[PDB]
């Protein structure tokens, strides 16, 4: 009805664009302050100045402010094409300020871009060719068609850079997740929205008349149910066109389900464990204990020093060491709990000598690995 | 013949493998549902199309299993069960072996686009965060004079995380390409014929320097051979390696190209901290941009030695204002009125002057070379305008116009050839020689591990511009057999010895008189890493520990000393009384600030100054190496040795030359500045009365106890002196 009112703002506003600059490339193939102005827009949406670090926040909130603004359409509509005029829903007015505002910030980035031409193709072009001119189109039009709306999680994906642009995530393994986790969310969110178009739009080719009123939230969940490789069938595709994008999805989203799972999981495995800081009681002595600690070691040492044969004294022993103690050690130091404790780290850093308050220990006792391979190296 | 790469043949032969035989199995279980069981005389039938058939295929071949469609023929099911059987398999193997190929593409291809007028720098060699950080750290640093240069980074491997995060950050001034400069396509992508320059890094921290020095060295080669005339300044680990590049047939000195040798570097600053004894930290830190940023919980010597750290090099036209002055008028009038401390100024073909005396004039255009807190101070030398404008008494409103035998270039002491068993002395030969003032090295080699070119720890130490009565005796305590094969290099300097065995026996300590030395020298030769980061300086903090620890009764922790250091975070351990916090950088610890300890890594921002001001690495090179010039290079790159004999007076004459003293507040003519007397009082007398430029100066840590001092380069004019002080100068005499 006018769902091509939309798709054609869209579609066409790209095109349009797009000649302007193959006529332009032709014209000065066949025949300074715009370096200024392109560096200047550079260093805004880098983040570099301080007004550049302002705008680049406001990408950030008003990204997640545009998607929450999808999901209550997305959610509290009947129809996908749908009658309501723009002057009565205070949604889709405060909806027009944030399409506003990545007009914008689509014409700032323009005036940074290298070429041109390759600018008119990125993701985020797409992104916002789909979205803003079809928003403009629900005012000319009392009607709104909830169409290539749900791109907007895409812009999700620019967190990342937000995040590097200002200097917040500063760790290897911290930048990966938050590129897997921000990744895997946002083209889940994506195509959980396209397949809610496809099913309740029907197929074209059947005039419409296949469809099948799924909510987005079922989509979405549908959508997990097949990346993990589950499939209970208690929701399924029966559009054709939402039959071949569940192939297309299938070749493609249970190998990021595949991969996504292990190394989230290699990450937040990845914590320490004996951490933290020996706390001193009001009058109890303590002895740190370093150098080469084993399950050996420790079990020799400890059946000696804690003897019943020994006058009895409240000594605690502090071990510290690099390693992750041994499943038979952690059994060993949970046996001994009240007196023995164990920390992560080495007498080779003042931050660790701190911790085990080594100031305040009797002694220090360095352990060594009598049975290495070279004696002057271990001494 | 169109599939000509093997991963793009594998390629295709996935994919048509893995189609055909699902198009093929969908087309089969299609005739058997379509048609029923034969044994149920085909009644047993169900009429899905094709296109199910190849969903139905696809949704079992993954193992989702929806199970909207499914087969209900007792060969339908059949045929199911010998399919997941097989296809399970082919579709769990192809979709990764895919995602391998299609995640095989290169992310940092392409070229990079020159604008109409900005100018760029090509970077490669040894690249990743470390080094780029600390690269852009220094050269894109705030203090600089603002220029519009890009850095171009060309390095084979894909960029870290992190990396990608910091040229990420740079965005509109630093690119990145995936290549090499082994690679004339490669060099034609990153326009290396407009680039103003090819910066060639080094990993400083390699097993095997000669290794990586080797590569470089093929990596100017590359560059050289695509277009003789780019400027290319390289990082060298070895001196020996210098020789080869001199002998490149378009590596011109005079056009640009420069050779920033950290081995030669690295000797020539401890060596001229056994002449001053601080000098390597005063000097170490002009070469580096920093700005000096307070906070409230440092101490009173952490906030006056932090102060001088802002200081750095910098070279600028004088204005017209002082045409005809002196040197020394125009230095007065630069410290008393522009508070600036000028240091020399390019003489017009030109060559660089070192404080000059009453005899030369400041020509029209004039280039200087200030010590000054940022590029934004030394500008007020070209604003300075004299009656005419630059009238008024704050700083800040200057901004707007007038409206014995010698070497054969006669610059070192020279002996002829010995054999190495006429220096060689054993503990009863040393100890009866009456050592004292002296400087010793104490040596930590193996046979086998590689020269680190002690020639340029001891030709500073016999500069020509000394009498021979005045040059401090060597001793080199350390292994034999590594000396046997560096003594070629060292065999032409007078009063030089050795002591073979370790440096850490404290008998080979006290026969070489440690305690009566001017300086001793802890050096390492081992493999940077032999083991992990903690043991790769265990020999030199035992060494320095010994040594603190004697006692000398006829003391002890005040035998001058200092240590080089392979890793820097060990500069925690080569003190006591000292607060150690390995979040502080070394420049702001206390070995460091009190000249005790050195390590490569303050270095690094050398490679910057080359491409900003080549003539101020001309100057620091003439002040740390006691004046080799590049003719000498050029001598000791015939592989010769080092000729010599007597010397006519012609050029006997080079004999003058300026160098960095240091003097003491506590008697002769100075030493009433010494009583509460400023800076800038001692500073312009000793500039009128005897040509002396001061730096800076060298002043003890506990103002009451230890022997320790820190160095404050270039005071304030009100600075308060303590009679206790001593002066960094640079002196003729
Ligand atoms: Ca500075
Ligand atoms: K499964
Ligand atoms: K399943
Ligand atoms: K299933
Ligand atoms: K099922
Ligand atoms: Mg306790
Ligand atoms: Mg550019």
């Amino acid at each position: 009805r006018q769902w091509y009112s939309f798709l054609a703002s869209s579609l066409v506003t790209f095109g349009s664009g797009l000649v302007v600059i193959i006529i332009y490339r032709i014209v000065l193939w066949l025949c300074g302050w715009m370096t200024e102005a392109k560096d200047w827009a550079g260093e805004l949406i880098s983040g570099q100045t301080t007004t550049g670090r302002i705008l680049v926040g406001l990408v950030f909130l008003l990204s997640i402010a545009s998607l929450i603004i999808y999901f209550i359409d997305a959610s509290t509509n009947t129809s996908v094409e749908t009658c309501l005029p723009w002057s009565s829903s205070t949604t889709q007015q405060v909806d027009l300020a944030f399409n506003v505002f990545f007009m914008i910030y689509f014409f700032i980035r323009f005036v940074a871009a290298n070429d041109k031409l390759w600018f008119w193709v990125e993701l985020f072009s797409f992104v916002d060719y789909f979205t803003i001119p079809p928003s403009f189109v629900a005012i000319y039009l009392d009607r709104n068609w909830l169409g290539l709306q749900f791109l907007r999680a895409l812009r999700l994906m620019s967190i990342p850079d937000i995040l590097t642009y200002l200097n917040v995530l500063k760790t290897s393994t911290l930048i990966r997740l938050v590129q897997l986790v921000v990744s895997f969310v946002s083209l889940w969110l994506t195509a959980a929205g396209f397949l809610h178009l496809l099913e309740n739009s029907g197929d074209p080719f059947f005039d419409f008349g296949n469809a099948q009123h799924l909510t987005y939230w079922e989509c979405l969940y549908f959508l997990m149910v097949t990346m993990s490789t589950v499939g209970f069938g208690d929701i399924f595709a029966t559009t054709v066109l939402g039959r071949t994008f569940v192939v297309i999805f299938i070749m493609i989203f249970i190998g990021l389900f595949a991969s996504f799972i292990p190394e989230i999981a290699e990450i937040l495995g990845k914590r320490q464990k004996y951490g933290g800081s020996y706390k001193k009681e009001r009058g109890k002595r303590h002895v740190v204990v370093c150098g080469y600690i084993t399950f050996d070691s420790v079990s020799n040492f400890l059946k000696d020093f804690l003897h019943k044969d020994r006058e009895d004294v409240d000594v605690e022993i502090v071990f510290l060491h690099k390693g992750l103690p041994g499943l038979e050690l952690e059994g060993l130091l949970k046996r001994h709990f009240t007196q023995v404790e164990y920390f992560w780290g080495s007498v080779m850093d003042a931050n660790d000598l701190e911790r085990v308050k080594i100031q305040e220990a009797d002694a220090c006792l360095v352990l060594a690995n009598k049975y290495c391979q070279d004696p002057d190296q271990e001494d | 013949n169109v599939l000509k790469t093997s991963t793009l043949i594998r390629l295709v032969q996935l994919v048509v493998s893995f189609v055909s035989l699902w198009l093929t199995a969908a087309g089969f279980l299609h005739l058997l549902e379509n048609s029923g069981d034969p044994f149920f005389d085909f009644g047993n039938a169900q009429h899905l199309t094709y296109w199910e058939c190849l969903y139905f295929l696809m949704v079992t071949m993954s193992t989702v299993g929806f199970g909207d469609i499914f087969a209900t023929t007792v060969l339908g099911r059949t045929f199911v069960v010998i399919f997941i059987m097989i296809f399970i398999g082919l579709f769990a193997s192809f979709i990764p072996e895919i995602a391998e190929i299609l995640g095989k593409r290169q992310k940092y291809g392409g070229s990079y686009k020159k604008e109409r007028g900005k100018r760029h720098v090509v970077v490669c060699g040894y690249i990743t965060f470390d080094s780029v950080s600390n690269f852009l750290k220094d050269f894109l640093h705030k203090d600089r004079e603002d220029v519009d240069v890009e850095i171009v980074f060309l390095h084979k491997g894909l960029p870290g995380l992190e990396l990608e995060g910091l040229l990420k950050r740079h965005f509109t001034q630093v690119e990145y390409f995936w290549g090499s400069v082994m690679d004339a396509n490669d060099l034609e992508r990153v326009k290396i014929q407009e680039a103003d320059a090819c910066l060639v890094l080094a990993n400083k921290y390699c097993q095997d320097p000669d290794q990586e020095d080797a590569a470089n060295i093929m990596r100017v080669i590359s560059i050289k051979n695509y277009h003789s005339d780019i400027k290319v300044i390289v990082q060298l680990l070895q001196y020996h390696n210098k020789a080869y590049l001199l002998n490149i047939p378009s590596w011109d000195w005079k056009r640009g190209d420069d050779a920033v040798c950290v081995a030669e570097l690295k000797l020539g600053f401890i060596a001229q901290s056994c002449l001053a004894p601080g000098f390597s930290t005063l000097m170490a830190n002009l070469f580096t941009m920093r700005s000096y940023k307070p906070t409230p919980e440092m101490s009173q010597w952490q906030t006056d030695y932090m102060r001088g750290t802002g200081m750095e090099m910098y070279t600028e036209y004088l204005s017209s204002a002082f045409n005809a002055l002196t040197f020394p008028e125009a230095a007065e009038l630069c410290f008393s009125k522009l508070k600036l401390l000028l240091l020399a100024i390019e003489v017009r073909e030109s060559t660089l002057a070192i404080n000059p005396g009453p005899k030369v004039k400041i020509e029209n255009a004039t280039q200087g070379f200030f010590i000054a807190e940022s590029a934004e101070e030394v500008k007020r030398a070209f604003y300075y305008c004299k009656n005419c404008h630059a009238n008024v008494s704050d700083v800040r409103q200057i901004k707007k116009c007038k409206c014995r035998k010698f070497d054969s270039t006669g610059m070192f002491h020279w002996c002829p050839d010995r054999p190495l068993n006429d220096c060689l002395q054993d503990r009863s030969q040393a100890s009866a020689s009456g050592l004292r003032n002296h400087v010793v090295v104490c040596l930590f080699a193996d046979a086998a591990s590689p020269l680190i070119g002690l020639r340029n720890l001891v030709m500073p130490l016999r500069a020509s511009n000394f009498h021979y009565h005045e040059l401090k005796p060597t001793i080199i305590v350390g292994n034999l057999d590594y000396l046997h094969r560096e003594w070629k290099t060292l065999q032409n300097f007078p009063k030089l010895s050795i002591l073979p065995g370790s440096p850490l026996n404290r008998a080979n300590l006290r026969a070489v008189n440690i305690n009566l030395c001017d300086m001793c020298v802890i050096v390492s030769a081992k493999d940077r890493n032999m083991e992990d980061p903690n043991l790769v300086d265990k020999e030199a903090i035992l060494c320095s520990l010994n040594i603190k620890a004697m006692t000398f009764d006829d003391a002890g922790a005040n035998v001058p000393l200092i240590t080089e250091l392979a890793n820097d975070s060990n500069v925690q351990f080569l003190d006591q009384d000292d607060d150690d916090d390995p979040d502080t950088e070394l420049y702001m610890t206390q070995p460091f600030a009190c000249g005790t300890a050195f390590a490569v890594s303050v270095l690094d921002s050398l490679m910057s100054t080359s491409y900003f001001n080549d003539n101020a690495l001309t100057l620091i090179r003439t002040l740390i190496t006691g004046g080799a010039t590049p003719e000498l290079e050029q001598i000791l790159a015939e592989g010769a040795g080092m000729r010599g004999g007597y010397c006519s007076p012609a050029v006997l004459a080079n004999r003058d030359r300026c160098r960095v003293a240091q003097i003491s507040l506590f008697d002769g003519p100075l030493a009433q500045f010494g009583q509460g007397g400023h800076y800038g009082e001692l500073f312009v007398y000793a500039l009128r009365h005897f040509g002396i430029l001061c730096i800076g100066l060298y002043r003890f840590r506990d103002t009451n106890p230890s022997s320790k001092r820190y160095v404050i380069t270039n005071p304030p004019e009100d600075f308060p002196l303590l009679p206790t002080d001593q002066v960094y100068v640079l002196t003729y005499k």
